[PDB]
This record gives C-alpha cells, structure tokens and sequence, in this order.
C-alpha cells in the first residue's frame, strides 16, 4: 500500500 | 487541483521539483513491472512532450537503459520545461538515445508504448504530428503505458481533445485526476494506479472531489445491535405506480427492504397494489382509489396520513406525468415534512420552487435525460457535469445523484464519484431499485448524503456480482445479489 | 438462585464453601487457556472485590502464580468475606503482588483482564473508583474475562446498574442466570462458559427456568412415521388479512406448511386471497366476502365452520383493528372450541376476559409493543419482564411468547428463553412466519407451550442459516431455510 | 568502492545528490514493506547520524510520516552533511518529531528500528552515548532495518568497530560491500537487500571484487554434448594419502567424479590404495610402494609417469608431513608440466620458490592456518584478509582459493566471495571434497579461476541441500548431494 | 463434556 | 527485479 | 499445558 492505491 | 498541491509542495515545503519527478517516473517503472512482470525482455518507445509529463517520460527511459532490451524516446516537443530539460540531459548522459522523427514503421520494433505526450498540461485540440503518433499508437496493438493521463484526456472533464491515446494501464501521481473518472477517459485510462511520490498527507487529503471506495462504504454501514427490532431499522414509505406502470413500486419496496430496512408500505393504485405482494409478501402495499388508474389530489390528505408514521418517503417510480400527477406530486412535497427520496415521474413534473421552500431534506436521483429536463438543457450539457450538479444541489438544499456509468452524488459542498456497476444496469428497473436503497438508508439513520453514497455504490457492486452474462442481469436478480454485495464489504 | 444452590451444597451436603470456591477459580483458568491457547505469554490483571466474587479472583490469580509471563491484583474492596480473606492469604503466601490502588495507566502493561469486582452480589448502582475502573477497562480494549457475570449487570434482571464491565468471555458457575440471558446483560457478557464446580446435579436440574437447547427441541420434535397421510400431520385454519395487508396470510400459512403440518387453509377477505395461492398454489385461500375489506360480524358464521374440520386456529396477522375486527374476532374466540394461536391485530383488540372464559387453550405471540398495550403498561415496564408474563400467562390460563432478541415462552409455571435468531428478523413479516410454525406444530400434536418452545427456537435458527449478510434476510428467505434449520436440528 | 561510484554519478553525470538520497530513503521503506508487509500498524524509531547514512534516515522518516502508527527520529549528530541537513529540513516541515536526547525506555514505544547512525562513513571505534544507544537496540528485541551497512560494522573489512547493530534487515545501495560479505558483518546484516538508486549500470558493473552467484556458476557450467565419450571430460590424478590417513584420497576422487569428470586415477601409499576402490569401485586406485607408508622422492618417477596421460594433478590430501613428503612434493610439482590443485599437507610443505618457477598453473586452497603457516604470519592476519590473498595470487602466479564461513577465490586481479554452505561444512573431510571437484572442472576444460569459482558455490550448496540438521552432515552425504546442487543450478 | 456447557 | 537484487 | 504435562 505505500506506494501504490489501486 | 493537483497543480495547487504540486505547488505548495516545491513552494512552502520545499521539496525540489526534480526531486517530484524521479519519484513520478520510478513510480511509472515499478507499476510497469508489477503488470508485465520481469521487463528486462521488453522493448520500450518513450513518447516525450516538451513539458512536465514528457520531463517524467525522460526519468522512465533513463531508469530503463541498461535494464531492458532497448529503449528510444521520440521527443515531440519544440521547447522544454527546466525539468523536462534536465531530465533529456540525464537520459542523454547515460546513454540514451532520442530522436525527433517519428516514422510510421517504428512501432514495429518495439513492444511498449510509454506515452508522456500530455499530462494535465493539455491545452486544446491536439492535431498535427502529435496526433498522428497518437492515431499510430492506437492501432498499433502495443501495450500502452500512459504517464499521469493517456495524451488528449483533459484531466478536468474526461473528454477527449480531438484524440486521445488508449491506454492498458495509467499511472497517475497523487490523487485520480477527474479525467480517469468520467467517461470517455474513464475508458481510455485502462487500468489506474495512484503513485505516492511524496505529496504530504496533509495535502492529498484536502481534495474535495473523491472516489467511492469499499473503505468509505464499510465505515457508513450503520450498526446492527443485537438488542434491536423492526422500528431500530426505520420504516419507508414510498407513492409509486400506475395502472400503466405496475411494476415499480414493487422493485422500489424491496429495494428498502434488502439493505436492512424494517418496514416499508408502498402507496399504489388499486389494483396494481396487489401486484407487490403476490411477488413479495412482506411487502405492505396500500390499495390507493383513483378515479383513472393514476395518483391525483383526490389522493393527498390519504398520502399524508400514511406519512406521518414513516421516517422516509420515496416518490415517483412509474407515477406516470400528467397533470393531476404534477399537482399531486407538488402540493405533497410541499406539505411533507419527513426527508424525501425524489425520483423519475416526481422530478419530470417537479416544481423546483417547491424543493427551496421544504424545511426537511431531499434526495433528487434523476438520470441526464430527466436532469436535462428539469434545468432546461439538453443531455450533453448536463451528462457529467459536475459542476453544475453541484450548483443545482447547492441551491436547491438537496442532495442530487446524477445517474450514469460513472454517477455523481453531491450536496453543494462534497462531491463523490461511484465506478463500481456495469452495463447489466442498462436496462429497466435498476433505477427503481436505487430508490428504494436510498429511502432505506435513510430510514437506518444515515444522512441523505451518505444514505446515496453507500447506495450507488452497493448497487453497482451487487451487479458485478451477478454470476452470467451482465447483459442477461434483470432488476429482481440484482436485489438477489444485494445482501451478497452487502457481506463482501465486510 | 443459584444462592439457595450454593447455600445448600455448603450446609445440607456438606461440600467445604473453600472448595467450591477453588473449583471456581480453576474453571476460569481453565476456560481462558481454551479461548486463549497457551497461558504462559500472557500478563494478567485481575480486579478483586471484598466478596466472593473477587474470593473467586484471588483462586484465579494464585493459580496463574508462576506458570504465565505476570500476574498482579488489584483489590478494590474494603472487607473481606472469610473465603475472601483466606484465598487473599493464599495469594500473598504463594509470593503474589496486590496493590488497592488503581493508576490509570496500569492497564498498560497487562493483556487480559480478569473482571472479578462483583458477581450476584451487586446492590445498587455502581459509583466511584468502581464506576472509573470499569470505565477504563472498557476503554483498554484488552481481552476481558468475568468471572460469574460482568460487573455491573444484574444478574436477575439482565439491567446494567450504572456502568458495566464489557467481557469477552464469562465463567458463570452451575447454570446460566437470568442476566447472561437478557439484553443488554447477554450483550456484556460475550462468550460464555458454564462450568461444573460440584454441586449436586439434582439441585442443578431443579431450576425452574430455562435456555430453550438444541437437544431439548430435538427431543420435541414430532415423529414421522413412514405409513402416514397428510391427516396424520393435522389441519391448521389461519383467519388473517384485510385489503391493506394481504401478505401476512401468506406467510402464516407457509409458516405451517414449512414445519411439517398436513393441511393449511386461509380464510382471507376476497380478492386478496388469491394472493396467497398465486404465491404458493399448495395452500387452500378460501375467499371471504367483506363490505369494506375487513373481517367483521357478517364473517363469524362461515369462519366457526371451516373451524369444524380443523386442528387449530391461528388468528390476527394483518386483520386491522377497527370496531368490526374487535367484535369479530372476540366473539369468534369465545365461540371457538379449538386450540387458538392469538397474534398481532387479534391481540390488539383482544377482551382479555374471553381468554378467561374459554376451555380450549390459547398461545399468545405479542412483541413488547402489543404486550404493553394489552396490560396498559409502557413498553420499557414490559419488555424482557418475565415476572409479568408469568403473571399474564397463568391468570389468563394460556401460553405467552413474549417476542424480542431473547424470546420469552411461559405457561406461567415453566418459562424458556430463546436465544436464536439475529437482526435480520427486525423486519417485516417475520412475525408472520412464527404464527404459523407455532399453529403448525400445535397441529401435529404438541402441547401449546411445546409448539412454542420448537418454533421460537427453530424460527431463530433459520435465521442463522441465511448465506448473506443478515440484514438483507426477508421472510420469504426465512421461509425457505426452516426445513435447513430442521435437518440441522437432528 | 561505491564512494567514486556516488562521486562520478554526482559529478560527472549530473544527478544531483539530493535525488540519490530521495532514492535510497524510498528503497528502504519499500523494502521494509516486502519484509513486514503493511506498515502502517508499526511505530518507528529512527536513529539519525549528522551524515549522509543519518540524511538517507530522514527521508525514510518523512516518507513514513502520516502512514504509520508513529514515527520519531533521534538525531545523534552535532553538525549535519548539506543533504543531511536538507532532509532534516523536509522531515520537520513535512510535521516530523525529532528529539536529540535518547532515554533508556524509549525503545518501550516502538516496533521497528531503523538505524541510520553510521553507514560507509564510520572512521575508527564507537563509544560514548552512541555505544549506548547501540548496545540498547541490540537488547530491545525490536526489529532492526539497517541503513547501508549495520552502524559500526567497517564496510571494507566486515570488522566490528567496537560494537555495531545486530540487523533483521539491511538495505544497501547499488552493490553489496565488503562488510556485508565477511565475518562477523555478514553475521550482523541480517537479510541484505541491494537497491538501484539510480546509478549508471556501467559504474555498477566496473567492481572488481564480487559475489558468486547462481547466474555465474550457470553460466560456468562446462557442456556435455552427447557425441562424447569419457575423454571428453578429462582425466584427473590424485596424489594423496598415507598410512596415517587412507579416507582422504577417496574423498577428493569421488569430488571429481560427482562433478562429472570421465577419469579419475588416485596414487596412494599400497595397502591404503585398496580402500578406495573398496568404497567406490568406479575409481582407480593405483597402489604406491613406499618404505613407511608416506610418499617419498623414491616415488616420484612413478608419479610423473602417472602424470603424462592425466589433464589435471591433485596432491596433498592426506600426504603426511615429514622431511620426505617435502622432498617429493616439491620435486614433483617443479617438474610436473600440467595445472596442479595443491591442497592440505603439500601445502604445508610447499617452497613457494617452486611456485613462482612453474611454468603450467596451479590452485592452492588453504584453510586459514594452511595460509598462515605458509606466509609466515598468524590466522587472525590472514583470515578475510582479502587484500593479501590478492597480493599472494599475483605473486606467485597462481589462483588462491582461502576456505572458511565466507570463501575468498582470486587470482590477483579478480577477486570472488562466497556464501553458500553451512556449519555442516566444519567436519573433516569437506575441503577433501572440495579439491577433487576444482581439479574435475579443470580436467573439464574450465580455467583454474573459473573451476574453482564453481566448486566454492555448489560444494556449499549441496550442503545446504542436506536434508536432516546441518551438524550431522559428513563428506560421504555432501558427495551424494552434488549432483542433486549441479541440477537445481539449471 | 463433564466441565463446561458451552 | 529493477529496485532490489536478493 | 496448566492442568497437564504429558
Ligand atoms: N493541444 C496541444 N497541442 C500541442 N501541444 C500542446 C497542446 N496542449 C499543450 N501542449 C504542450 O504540451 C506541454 C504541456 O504538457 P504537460 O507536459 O501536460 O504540462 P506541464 O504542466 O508541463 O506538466 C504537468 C505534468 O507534469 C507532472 O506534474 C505530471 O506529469 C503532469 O501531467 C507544453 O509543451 C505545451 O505547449
Ligand atoms: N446515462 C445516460 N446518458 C445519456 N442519456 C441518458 C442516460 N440515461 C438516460 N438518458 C437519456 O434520457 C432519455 C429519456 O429517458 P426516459 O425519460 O427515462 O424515457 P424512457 O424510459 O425511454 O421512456 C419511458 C417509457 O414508458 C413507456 O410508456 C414508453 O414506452 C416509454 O418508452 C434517453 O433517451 C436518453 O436521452
Ligand atoms: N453502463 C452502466 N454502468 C454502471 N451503471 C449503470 C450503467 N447503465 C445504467 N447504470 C445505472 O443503472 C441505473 C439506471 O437508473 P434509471 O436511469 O433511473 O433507469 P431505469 O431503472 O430504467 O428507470 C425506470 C423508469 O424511471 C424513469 O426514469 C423512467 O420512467 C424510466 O423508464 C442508475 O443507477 C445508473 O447509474
Ligand atoms: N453497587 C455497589 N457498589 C459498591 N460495592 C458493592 C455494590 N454492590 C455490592 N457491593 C459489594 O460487593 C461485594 C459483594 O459482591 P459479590 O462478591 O458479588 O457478593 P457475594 O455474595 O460475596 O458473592 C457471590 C459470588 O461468589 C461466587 O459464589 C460467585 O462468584 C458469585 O458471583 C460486597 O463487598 C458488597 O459490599
Ligand atoms: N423487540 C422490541 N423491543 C421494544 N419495542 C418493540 C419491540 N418490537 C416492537 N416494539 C414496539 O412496538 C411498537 C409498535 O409496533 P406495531 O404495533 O407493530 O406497529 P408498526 O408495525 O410500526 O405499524 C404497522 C404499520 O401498518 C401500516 O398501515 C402503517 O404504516 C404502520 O406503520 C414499536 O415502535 C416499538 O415501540
Ligand atoms: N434482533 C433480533 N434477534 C432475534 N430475533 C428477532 C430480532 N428482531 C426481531 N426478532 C424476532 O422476529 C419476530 C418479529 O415479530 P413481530 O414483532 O410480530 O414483527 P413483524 O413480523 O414485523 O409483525 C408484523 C405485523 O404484525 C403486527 O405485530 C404488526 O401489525 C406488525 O407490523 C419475533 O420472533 C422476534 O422475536
Ligand atoms: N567512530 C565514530 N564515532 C562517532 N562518530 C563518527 C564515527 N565515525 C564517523 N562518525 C561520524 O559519522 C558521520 C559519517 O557517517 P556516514 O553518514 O556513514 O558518512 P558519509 O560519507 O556522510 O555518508 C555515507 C553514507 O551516505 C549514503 O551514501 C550511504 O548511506 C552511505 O553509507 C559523520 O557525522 C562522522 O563525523
Ligand atoms: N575457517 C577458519 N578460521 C580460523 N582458523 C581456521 C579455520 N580453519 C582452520 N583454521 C585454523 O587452522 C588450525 C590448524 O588446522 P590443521 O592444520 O588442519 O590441523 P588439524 O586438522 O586440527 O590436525 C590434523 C589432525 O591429524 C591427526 O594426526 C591429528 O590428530 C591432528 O589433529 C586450526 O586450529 C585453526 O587455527
Ligand atoms: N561454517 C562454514 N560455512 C561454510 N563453509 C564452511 C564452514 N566451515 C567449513 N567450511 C568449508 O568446508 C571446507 C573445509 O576445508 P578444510 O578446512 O581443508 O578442512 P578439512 O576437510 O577438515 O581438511 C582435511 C585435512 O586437510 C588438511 O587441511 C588437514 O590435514 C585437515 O585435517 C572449506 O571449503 C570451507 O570453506
Ligand atoms: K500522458
Ligand atoms: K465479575
Ligand atoms: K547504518
Ligand atoms: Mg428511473
Ligand atoms: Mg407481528
Ligand atoms: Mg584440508
């Protein structure tokens, strides 16, 4: 999840 | 906006701008990886604009050099950014390669398409070379990975600038941009990923347009004490039906009733009445005496008595529009005072000066042909248009849910944005169900606002949920799937 | 009580009070290791009253001495009771460590909470550092154990006196009490454990009131011999519905069908009679002609005939309650000479002398809101009052089910708790349903309290059964799981 | 060293130092993710020095601001680096905490340290209150994520600079370091993750001094096309045993053969010759007539005929060591004309006079006290002492392969380290293995660095493959292993 | 069985 | 494979 | 492991 929302 | 965030970021926080756009391009590269797999078989054509977004395109093609089979940029700009400007320089250091020609036949050679033509910074129709690559691009059948917005989505509105790039997978920074929401670039986007490329918190949760997502959903479900009856859970009322539309009011009732509502009553012609509880049982469905089969003010003084011991009323599915209808549906709403759930045949004959003048709230749910007719405007003026949901909503004191593959729910102040459904919904019914959702949710407590999030939301999941073919999927099916929809988001 | 059971197992038998009260403790220890796996990582804090409940708290915490990773006493009381003062002893003699001072921030450093501040020997509302401990367990969120009931509940009455400690887990000792069973005690309570601790099996099973068990309706349910006939499984007439509430015909009448009974008829005011058989054409919907839509006088005759060739009546959902309903469906009821099962409308115009007047029996089915209007009483003085639907029941020489998330079921001599069931049965409808399974099984040849205790229970765990979320169950679905919910039952 | 690696990519290249820091900071949350999973239920504690390791800290701590549980940073520094400086800046505009004092319980509050006290910039031993502070974290029991390298392990040598952190994890930047590879520092990285911040590929691939991996030992691997006979695999001798010790010869032959070598000859001291083939009738076990069961110069005629028809000599394994040893083995090794494997006891008698003058190759694989009789210096000079092993090789114009935990192969130019195996190595009999499978690969076709590349890495392998507990590992099972190592390797 | 009903 | 080696 | 050790 840090980097990325889906 | 972005741009605001962006700003205040490299402005009063301090972050150096080409601090912004490697993580921005990493981001675009560790997204890729994670879709293709393993991209050192790959070969890469990076499109770079002269701008910012083709500045994130140079950070992606010089973090590819010496980790894939190829990588070329084909620079489409004239004049660069500073950023764009010191990233062409690093690309070019290390290695890379660019040319400012674009020949049909290069496609050929490659296997992915970056696409960093245009981000936000987008202005007008694109044409000329720019979008010749585009049309190229698109019937190139490579897989196509677009930097921010796929090139030719105004990030504002969704619509396409003359062309656009088809995208399979966007990597956008930040927060969603309006434009990967709304349709046609809701299409064009494919697959969304969000990139955290260091934005404080602070910022990206002060935009205050947003997505509906399971999280929002799940945390506005109300409660179920154990120690709790019918009455716990609210009790709609909903004034539906004609003799010409009998089936309405019956895929409203039950509506209510599968999102947990205790106890609804609907108000239906006789003997169209009779219609709802031969399908469902525990539906109550008052016989209502009409003199031509439809709800006139001969049937008033009766609404309102049945009103007084509900905490919602839904009105308007299959009411048909004429004019004692008009009169009716008008001198109802004016004298109700419990919240109303205001839909289809009610909005085509409302008088909006009756909406200003309620003292209890209102949930209008009109789809653009209904929302077109009540503000005087054609479809494609009000299909999609956020900002002017936004004002009606605002000066009328309701709550207006624009329905449409991508429906708007907003207050004047708070606007959501719901993606989950699918085209099963295209088809008769499936408003009349949202209706009763609605009402329902009121009815357990939740704000207008948040009863229609939840709703739109949880009626297009259910219908995803439907097991065949979407286009087979019919509006009794769907409130089968509600409760189904229901216990996935828990 | 339990009182009179621990004071004659102490005096008449001669069981040592100390005994029992070591027995206590090792079954807390024993049901915590089972919920909790291995006790030997976990810190525990336990909270002691003066009484025997934290006597009982002191055997816990001189058995968790030296075997789990901390142990610490909070002692919270002024005196001792002797059993207290000598398991306190032991305590301090096996090396344990008491404060009776209480910091807020000691909750910090432990993960279970042994609640053993009050059990049935609460008086009076709880106040003070009492009153803040709680407050502050409560807000730890640790793993809570109550050692005999939460502190704070009443254990007669299910009431919280001022503030109550939420559990995860209780240890009661010997049976269930009252307050485990009712709301909101059987909320507070969690899971809960009842434990064997010696006494006389004898004075254990002569409690005159009862949990409504799997094994006891397994043992009510009615035989099936192979060579059987439709007759052989009785006759139910259900007189029910108006022209505003056609479906809880239905409903009733499927109720009984579901359950096993050989032939249902409903007499219901035409057309909506025909509601029923359009639904499910295996019911019998005799049409009554009505001047207005509802039962009244002109009906009598004709429903007292298709009595006659019938095992039972059930009588009241969806009838109205007008002057007409009321002189009909009294004199109905003192002419009867059937057993007859009173629900809804029937009860709302109910002359509770025909009740006393009549030979045959009568089960009656209010939720608290009926119950309240029949003895002129406030919901709040009836609802989960035991004590006055014995009453009820044995002045009016009936059977009372009295309706609500813990269901009562008395003749006024035995009374029965049920604890199936949960919120999706706050709806519409299901009501209905029970009417029927009660008539049902009434007709199948058991007694009017056995017919009750069966369905409330089986009614309940249908309930259960449903696949999605609970609050989307109609009564349509509860319909359809009753004979899931009977197969699981054997 | 990575230090002109940072510089050059700065400098030359023009990647401005501050995105280096922004990259290594994200890597080592990203990579904490990859190990912890979901951060955001963990409070973090970072240790922040006033360089660049403490800089690359800072940004680790701002990325976690306002996605986890807690974030402080301690910073321990007096003055800070300008990148330190700048990301401190960041970290407390972006609402970070920082405190310059360290209390004892602080550890209390936290899941995860992550230590970016002292990375490559760590110059002589640490004390004072940054001792403390170490030796703290190293008593927590908190998962530890190291920053670069453990703080107070030298990055050039794996030597522990008076105390240095025990990590669960490390991040290091663009390649591993030395400290990483030896004792103890191996010990105390825990699990190493090597990031790609954004360097050049070229100056990553321009080390020296590297790790053997599978992907080179799969690349080593010599063809077996399948027109072949067992010539085409070369044909070993091996010189070895005594009467003192007669399983060593056994040992190193069935090394080569496991390893896919077509002929394999031992010379041993007669009766001693009989037990190899005794054990492993594929070998060839040529009996030596010799006075007192010890080769001597009456041998060595018979050993250089032995030589002329083989591709490859092994000696020493076994040998013995007394004055006629010595005269043999250095007689025969000046006058053999073929690569030469020289192991155990000829090594302890070697004139490296003899070395220096042969014109063929040769390998020598010591153990440390092999090594450090042979240069005349004690184990603890020579042990890791990469630098050294180098000089040797050049010097003497031979491949050095120094056995122990962490294996170093070198040939004076190019330098390799090896970390297969296991404690189930450290039995008599493994290196015997060990020298059989190089002088095999080298009868294969493969050069004398690159067969002894491949030994290391597949004899720790197959060590590793042992399927019951490592200690009980002997040479007789590692043998069996082998070919199991040599296909999970393609 | 013999200690605790559930 | 891009960000870490193992 | 309380009431037993095997
Ligand atoms: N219709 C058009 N036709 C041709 N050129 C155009 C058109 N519209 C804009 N341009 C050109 O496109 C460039 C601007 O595009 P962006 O790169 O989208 O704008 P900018 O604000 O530089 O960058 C914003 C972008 O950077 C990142 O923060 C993120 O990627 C965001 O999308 C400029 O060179 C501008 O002249
Ligand atoms: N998502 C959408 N996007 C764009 N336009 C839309 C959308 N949804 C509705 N519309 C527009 O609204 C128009 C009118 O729709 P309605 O007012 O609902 O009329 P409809 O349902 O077609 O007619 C009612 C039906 O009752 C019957 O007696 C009669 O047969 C009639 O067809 C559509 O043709 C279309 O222009
Ligand atoms: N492709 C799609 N993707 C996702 N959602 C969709 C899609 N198509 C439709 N929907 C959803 O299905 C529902 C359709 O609602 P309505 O447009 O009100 O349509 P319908 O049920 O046909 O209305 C029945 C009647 O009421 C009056 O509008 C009119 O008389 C109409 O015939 C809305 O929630 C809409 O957002
Ligand atoms: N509202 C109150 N506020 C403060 N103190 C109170 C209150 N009510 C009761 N107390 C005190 O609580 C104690 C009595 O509580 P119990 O321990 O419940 O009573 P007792 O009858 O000693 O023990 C019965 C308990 O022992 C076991 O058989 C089983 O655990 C049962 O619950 C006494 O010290 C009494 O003064
Ligand atoms: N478990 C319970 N606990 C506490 N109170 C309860 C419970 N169950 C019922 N009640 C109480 O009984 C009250 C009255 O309920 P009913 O007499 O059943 O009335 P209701 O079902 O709300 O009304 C019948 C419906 O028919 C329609 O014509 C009309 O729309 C009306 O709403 C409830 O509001 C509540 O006070
Ligand atoms: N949270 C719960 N947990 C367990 N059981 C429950 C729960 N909530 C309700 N129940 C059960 O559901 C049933 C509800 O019965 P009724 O209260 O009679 O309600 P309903 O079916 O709505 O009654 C229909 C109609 O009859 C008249 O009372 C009135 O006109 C009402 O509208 C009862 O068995 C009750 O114990
Ligand atoms: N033995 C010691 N005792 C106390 N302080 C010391 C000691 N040794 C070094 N220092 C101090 O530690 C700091 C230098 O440590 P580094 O942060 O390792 O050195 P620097 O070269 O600034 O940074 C190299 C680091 O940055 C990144 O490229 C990567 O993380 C690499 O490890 C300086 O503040 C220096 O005074
Ligand atoms: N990885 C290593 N690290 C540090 N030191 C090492 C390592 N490996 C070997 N040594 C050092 O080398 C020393 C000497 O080892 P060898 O010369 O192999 O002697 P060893 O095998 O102990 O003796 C041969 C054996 O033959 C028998 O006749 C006699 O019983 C003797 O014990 C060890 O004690 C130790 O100091
Ligand atoms: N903990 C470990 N981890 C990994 N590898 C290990 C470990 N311990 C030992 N090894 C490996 O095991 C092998 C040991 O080789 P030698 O030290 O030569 O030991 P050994 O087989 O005992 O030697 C036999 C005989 O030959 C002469 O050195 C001496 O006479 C000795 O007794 C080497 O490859 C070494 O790197
Ligand atoms: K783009
Ligand atoms: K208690
Ligand atoms: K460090
Ligand atoms: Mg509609
Ligand atoms: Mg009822
Ligand atoms: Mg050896």
């Amino acid at each position: 999840a840090w980097l990325f929302e889906a | 906006h972005m741009k605001e965030i962006d700003e205040l970021t490299i402005k009063e926080y301090g972050v150096d701008s080409r601090i912004l756009m490697e993580r921005a391009g990493i981001s675009v590269v560790l997204a890729m990886e994670e879709e293709l797999g393993n991209l050192s078989d790959y070969r890469f054509l990076v499109l770079c604009g002269g701008g910012n977004n083709g500045g994130d395109g140079f950070v992606v093609a010089r973090n590819l050099l010496g980790v894939v089979k190829d990588v070329l940029v084909v620079f489409l700009g004239k004049k660069k950014t500073p950023d764009c400007e010191y990233n062409y320089g690093l690309y070019k250091k290390f290695g890379g390669k660019v040319v400012e020609q674009f020949e049909p036949s290069i496609l050929n050679e490659f296997d992915v398409v970056v696409d960093a033509i245009f981000g936000t910074g987008l202005r007008g129709e694109i044409t000329g070379e720019y979008a010749e690559i585009i049309n190229l691009v698109n019937k190139s059948g490579k897989v196509v990975v677009s930097v921010d917005v796929p090139s030719g989505i105004d990030s504002n509105t969704g619509k396409v600038l003359r062309t656009a790039v088809k995208a399979d997978l966007t990597v956008t920074f930040g927060v969603p941009k309006i434009g990967h929401i709304l349709f046609p670039g809701r299409d064009l986007t494919g697959k969304l990923k969000v990139a955290n490329i260091g934005h404080p918190v602070h910022l990206i949760n002060s935009i205050n347009r947003y997505v509906i997502t399971r999280e929002m959903v799940r945390s506005l479900l109300p409660e179920r004490p154990r120690d709790s009856h019918k009455g716990t859970y609210g009790k709609v009322l909903i004034i539906a039906g004609s003799r010409l539309y009998s089936g309405a009011p019956v895929l409203s009732g039950m509506g209510s009733l599968k999102v947990g509502t205790g106890l609804v009553k609907l108000a239906v012609p006789f003997p169209q009445n009779l219609i709802a509880t031969s399908r469902f049982p525990e539906l109550i469905s008052v016989p209502i005496d009409t003199e031509k089969g439809f709800f006139s003010l001969q049937n008033l003084q009766e609404c309102l008595e049945l009103s007084k011991d509900v905490d919602v009323v839904a009105i308007g599915p299959g009411l048909g529009n004429n004019e004692h209808v008009r009169e009716f549906v008008n001198e109802f709403l004016k004298t109700l005072e419990k919240p109303a759930v205001i839909d289809a045949d009610a909005i085509n004959v409302l008088d909006t000066s009756v909406l200003k003048e309620r003292k209890s709230p209102a949930v209008l749910t009109p789809h653009p042909g209904e929302m077109a007719r009540l503000v005087k405007k054609t479809v494609g003026d009000v299909k999609y248009n956020y900002e002017l949901a936004e004002e009606f909503a605002k000066e009328n004191d309701c709550v207006l849910v624009l329905k449409s593959a991508t429906t708007i729910v907003t207050d004047g102040e708070k606007t959501l944005f719901n993606i989950t459904g699918n085209t099963g919904l295209s088809k008769g019914g499936s408003g009349d169900v949202l209706t009763g959702m609605i009402a329902g949710f009121i009815a357990q407590g939740l704000s207008p606002l948040e009863a229609s999030t939840v709703s739109v939301y949880l009626h297009g999941f259910a219908a995803e949920l439907f097991e065949q073919d979407e286009r087979g999927l019919t509006a009794s099916e769907l409130l089968r799937l509600i409760p189904e929809a229901i216990r996935r988001l828990k």
